[PDB]
């Protein structure tokens, strides 16, 4: 006895959290952008040491 | 206490002492370090030495007459001293073996004899003075591609490659008649000065210097030279700043003021009226730090330096440093903008009234080239004085607030956080 309220309740919540998902991947690539470009160059030192 | 500026096509400014005991007599020429490419970098460098060398500082020193030299990013200098009534004679050798002949200079034995010395200054530089070479790493990171970023001794790599000939291609293109300012500093009378260079006729070259392609621009980004051997952490972090003959350039001097410098090891310098010093002295996060306001044709500057012996709380003294700028926007209060007026005004007042000649040559004829005419000290007081706490949170608010860094460290630095952690702090997220 709950079908009809429970479809479309089912609606709101999918719509708002497919949205959410899509966001949290913007946000993420956004904060990750420095990492994933940095660069590394190495110089053999003098073994003096 | 007046400059006077004349022009003929030759420009000449004096700043006349009648009480000094010494003469000073130059040229400053209006291209420096930034006024070359990566391939020929160091050239002016090398251009320094060989006016400092053996043979012409004793041709010098039999007429008694000492020499200096200077090399910046926006000028170059070449200074002749003397004592007051011998000033002609100064004239002379500046106009025989410099402006004129120079083949005496250019020799294939004085020329590698000069090489091989700056090579060995330049090496001793980059394996030893810490503090000075992360300052000249952070400029070649905030303006990457772009000609404020070259270094001014140049590197060791492009030094290496230079012959004569790139001395002289740069001589025809920049020691110029239109890019040049004769200076006179000390005892020294302007019509004897103007007098003596009619008497003869003292022109370099005509003109049409080099148009720069590329402006300079800022970058926020990091370099980052681990040694793991060395006792300390050496940081130096800045934003983009003001540059010369900009309404905001005092402005940005005074906020630098406020934050000021500090020696954890002279007991006068722990009592400051500094906010900061009240977080760092009790766990004690550094041995020195110092603010800074650079200013250039294009662009500046604004931050500071430090170096650290405790190394497991880097990220203390990163944070609490950029929680004290966020108050610059939003809690700044009377007492500290007071305060840094009037210290602002002993330094720069120290820096202008020293007692050395060859300071004021340098310092008067960079500002004439720019400005055509130098701001007088009684001036630029004024200015400081009429400053409000409102200029200082406008000013802040729009060169602080959430803008980008950057940062260059060298030695023991496994404890500096990424860039996004110390990017985040330039707002409160309280406000």
């Amino acid at each position: 006895p709950e079908h009809d309220e429970r479809k479309r309740l089912g609606l709101k919540t999918v719509i708002i959290l497919s949205s959410l998902y899509l966001l949290s991947i913007w946000v993420k690539k956004f904060k990750w952008a420095g990492i994933k470009t940095r660069k590394f160059v190495f110089n053999p030192p003098k073994p003096r040491k | 206490a007046e400059v006077t500026q004349l022009s003929n096509g030759i420009v000449v400014a004096t700043e006349h002492n009648p009480s000094a005991h010494t003469a000073s007599v130059g040229v400053v020429f209006g291209s420096g370090a930034a006024n070359e490419n990566p391939y020929n970098n160091g050239v002016s460098n090398l251009w320094k030495n060989i006016f400092l060398s053996k043979e012409n500082s004793a041709v010098a020193a039999k007429e008694g007459l000492a020499l200096s030299s200077n090399i910046s990013r926006d000028f170059q200098s070449y200074i002749v001293s003397s004592l007051p009534g011998s000033t002609d004679k100064s004239l002379d050798f500046l106009n025989q073996s410099f402006i004129q002949q120079k083949a005496n200079l250019l020799s294939s034995s004085n020329f590698e004899a000069t090489k091989k010395s700056v090579l060995k200054q330049v090496q001793d530089f980059e394996e030893n003075d810490h503090p000075n070479r992360v300052l000249e790493h952070l400029h070649s990171t905030a303006f990457q591609n772009t000609p404020l970023s070259l270094p001014t001794r140049g590197t060791l790599e492009s030094l290496e490659n230079l012959v004569v000939a790139d001395l002289e291609s740069f001589a025809n293109n920049h020691f110029l008649n239109s890019n040049a300012v004769v200076v006179g500093t000390g005892n020294i009378k302007h019509e004897d000065l103007v007098n003596s260079i009619e008497s003869k006729n003292l022109s370099l070259q005509t003109g049409t210097k080099p148009v720069l392609k590329k402006k300079a621009a800022f970058l926020g980004s990091e370099v980052r030279l681990r040694d793991d051997t060395l006792p300390k952490a050496w940081i130096s972090l800045a934003v983009e700043g003001e540059p010369v003959n900009s309404p905001n350039y005092f402005v940005a001097k005074l906020a630098a003021q406020i934050f000021g410098s500090y020696n954890a090891f002279e007991p006068a310098s722990r009592l400051q009226g500094i906010k900061l010093l009240d977080n760092i002295q009790e766990y004690q996060l550094c041995d020195n730090f110092n603010h800074f306001s650079l200013s250039y044709k294009d662009s500046g500057l604004w931050g500071f330096s430090t170096a650290t012996r405790n190394v497991t709380m880097i990220d203390d003294l990163i944070h609490f440093t950029l929680k004290q700028w966020n108050r610059l926007t939003i809690s700044v209060t009377d007492t500290e903008v007071e305060r840094a007026k009037s210290l602002l005004k002993l330094q720069l007042g120290q820096l202008y009234e020293s007692g050395n000649p060859v300071n004021d040559a340098n310092l008067l004829g960079a500002e004439v080239l720019i400005k055509g005419s130098k701001l007088s000290l009684g001036e630029a007081f004024k200015k400081i004085d009429a400053i409000t706490v409102k200029d200082v949170k406008a000013w802040a608010g729009k060169r602080l607030w959430d803008q980008d860094i950057a940062i260059a460290g060298t030695g023991q630095i496994e404890g500096l956080l990424d860039y996004m952690r110390i990017r985040s702090d330039m707002s409160m997220m309280r406000w």
